[PDB]
């Protein structure tokens, strides 16, 4: 029956400082009646024994799903060390393993640009300013809004989409109140890719 | 010019690590164990030298042997210190860096820098009355890298390091104040 | 072994008069041993017989994959009559059985809004244009760009992102050469969506 | 000023069924096995009058009892016929429409009617030399629901006509001609 998924940590978690990067090992399919799942943690072939198993989440399908987070070095990740979880459980009929490790490919920051709203939205309740952020490999980026260093609410990213030039862009679209686009107001676009010096970089602006 | 520098541990990114002589540093791999306080950059590795200027020339020298990235240059005292900024002269910062096999002046956006012979060593020259950050190309003769004119001190200045991350492994190497 | 995915017809294919919409069943992990499947299509329970189901298609898992397509009336996919698609073949226990109809929800048009580059790029050999498309329910949608009638080929679509009022949004992106932007030319987003009058509105502009 | 006004069944979207006495249409759910040709519209259920005015005062009525969508209103004989467009006084089209329980005269953008009693039967006015194509609800004793000013006619007019997709089934009856 039942199957592993690995998942990559964050990016922002790797490139801030302060955070915590996780890798994760989900097994799914895990049935009721063999509920006990063991689970191998090893970096670079050398196994660790500091993940956090979450009790055997319950599912719908009447299955059991394994969740099992590997805290990771931020260091390890980006030099490209391999995360290996393996799985054994009684209807396996031998341990399942997965690898993931950060693939090596160029790195391309991204340019980014914030665009005003568009003409006919000027009378309306809210607006819609617009990030744009394109030019960037790898694909994994984080974007976010501010206003004076108070993270915005209401903004929605898009997926990133695999431009033509083999690029990456997306964008991030944030609605806001009319009256604030007016008076005075600062709002701002950051975002977070390992191409960026200092991993970051904010665009600005306001009312023109 | 020369005036001898020696960094302010009491500014220092925790995860940095400071010789005794407080005239070297380097990124180390763990959070390091020093309490923390209000002047202490949180967000990159960045230290601050523990001499402040308000007039006068003053030159000094830093090693970046092998090192893949790093930031260098003066900076306000009442600079941020906390979260996440840009250097650039708006935010109080006059630096020059390597990035990812670029240099690059910390104006904004970030100017290009054409340095025919990569440095092992650069000088950083303050002016304060004149206005004038400068930057030299040590391992070449001294030649110029980067003058900012027209400088906007409005207070004290303090030298300013970035000494890189080294998540990659490339970058271990520390900065290292020059032998005057 | 082998399991079934049934597929709605393209958004575009539905509204546009002279185009063909199509349902489709695929069958996936089909075993080399086992090749024959029977495909069965229904529409509101009565059998039809005018899929074209394509010789079962080789897979690297060492699989065979089963993609069957039925054409259907515009109308039928616009009533929301039920499509279904019956699977028999020996590895099967019994038949598999899929069901797929368009949901009934709520219907409103899109806002479409072209955003000019940013001022950075002015001075770039390429610049961006932007088409914003906003406010839509349901998410099935269709976005291009031409410029005089001549459909654009370098412009990609993001995928559509649930906002906050329960709406859709996305973002195209068209670049274009410099030059162009400046002289004459004029450039325009075209949406086809359910909730637009005839199905269409494009957004233009150009060179301000 | 009533006019008496039949369709140009070379005009008619190939899908449309067009009685005998050619005072009738209506969306048919099959494509007809009429021939095609250049005045034929090509995307939507669209079809105009025989007649084509360059003078004077016109005046038609057409019943649309019972349907959940349509277009009405007068056209310029040169508008495009083939391909993806709107109807706009830009593009020669001075229209009215229902579509899905909205009213909107077709502006560019397009602006909201205010119609107090839905109308099973529309009255189509237009004043050739006064630059005038207005509308008027016969349900409601003729009051007035739009009327389009200093219109740039550009050439001869036809009565122009769209009955509207049938993909959801609650529009399938027929626009009629009315008995003058
Ligand atoms: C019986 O029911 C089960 C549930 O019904 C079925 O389980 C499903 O089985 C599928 C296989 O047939 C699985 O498909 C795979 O899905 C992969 C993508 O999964 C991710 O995204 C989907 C939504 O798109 C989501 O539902 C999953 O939960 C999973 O989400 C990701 O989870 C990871 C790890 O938790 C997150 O990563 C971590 O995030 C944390 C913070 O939250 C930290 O940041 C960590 O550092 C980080 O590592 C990640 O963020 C999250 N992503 C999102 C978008 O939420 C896909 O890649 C594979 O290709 C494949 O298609 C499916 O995942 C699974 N669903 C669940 C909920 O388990 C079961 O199959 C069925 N049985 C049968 C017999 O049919
Ligand atoms: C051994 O190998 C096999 C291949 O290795 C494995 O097969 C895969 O099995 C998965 C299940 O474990 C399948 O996952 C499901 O995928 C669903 C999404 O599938 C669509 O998108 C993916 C890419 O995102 C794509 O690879 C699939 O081909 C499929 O694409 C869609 O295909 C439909 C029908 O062809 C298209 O719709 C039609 O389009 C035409 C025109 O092209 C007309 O317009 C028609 O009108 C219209 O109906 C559709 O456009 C197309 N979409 C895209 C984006 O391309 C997902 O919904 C499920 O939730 C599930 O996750 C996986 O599909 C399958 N892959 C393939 C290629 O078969 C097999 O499992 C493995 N065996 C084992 C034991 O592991
Ligand atoms: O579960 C199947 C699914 O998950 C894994 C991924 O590698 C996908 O490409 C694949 O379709
Ligand atoms: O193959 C499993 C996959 O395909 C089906 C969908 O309903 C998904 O939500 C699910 O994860
Ligand atoms: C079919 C989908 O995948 C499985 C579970 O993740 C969810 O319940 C979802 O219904
Ligand atoms: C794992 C993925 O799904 C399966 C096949 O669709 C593809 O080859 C892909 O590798």
């Amino acid at each position: 029956g039942p199957s592993v998924f690995i998942f990559p940590p964050k990016i922002k978690d790797v490139l801030m400082i302060s955070l915590s990067p996780i890798v994760t090992c989900v097994v799914v399919d895990v049935s009721e009646d063999d509920p006990d799942v063991q689970i191998s943690w090893f970096v670079n072939n050398v196994e660790v024994h500091t993940a956090q198993t979450q009790t055997h989440r319950e599912d719908y399908n009447s299955t059991l799903r394994v969740v099992s987070a590997l805290p990771i070095q931020h260091q390890d990740w980006m030099s490209g060390k391999e995360f290996k979880c393996k799985v054994n459980n009684k209807d396996l009929p031998a341990p399942i393993e997965r690898t993931i490790s950060k693939p090596k490919g160029s790195v391309r920051a991204p340019q980014v640009y914030v665009l005003p709203p568009p003409e006919e939205e000027m009378t309306k309740k809210q607006v819609t300013l617009t990030c744009m952020v394109t030019d960037f490999m790898p694909e994994d980026i984080y974007v976010e809004w501010t206003n004076n260093g108070k993270t915005e609410l209401n903004y929605k990213n898009t997926e990133p989409v695999l431009d033509s030039d083999g690029s990456y862009f997306m964008y991030s679209k944030l609605r806001v109140e009319k009256k604030n686009w007016v008076e005075r107001n600062s709002y701002s676009c950051s975002v977070v890719h390992e191409g960026l010096h200092n991993h970051h970089t904010t665009k600005s602006f306001s009312r023109s | 010019h020369m005036v001898h520098i020696t960094l302010d541990r009491n500014t220092a990114n925790s995860w940095l690590i400071i010789s005794k002589d407080r005239r070297q540093v380097r990124m180390g791999d763990t959070h390091q164990n020093v309490s923390d306080n209000k002047e202490r950059f949180s967000n990159y590795p960045m230290v601050l030298g523990a001499q402040r200027f308000s007039s006068g020339k003053m030159y000094w020298e830093v090693d970046v042997t092998q090192k893949e990235a790093w930031d260098l240059g003066v900076c306000r005292d009442s600079v941020q210190r906390k979260g996440q900024f840009s250097l650039s002269p708006e935010n109080g910062f006059w630096t020059i860096w390597l990035w990812q096999k670029s240099y690059e002046a910390g104006t904004s956006p970030q100017t290009t820098l054409h340095i025919q012979v990569p440095p092992c060593q650069i000088g950083i020259f303050v002016d304060y009355e004149a206005g004038v950050v400068s930057f030299y190309n040590i391992t070449d003769h001294g030649s110029l890298i980067y003058t900012f004119s027209e400088c906007v001190f409005a207070g004290p200045l303090r030298p300013f390091f970035n000494v890189g991350f080294n998540y990659s492994g490339g970058n271990a190497a520390p900065l290292k104040l020059c032998p005057l």
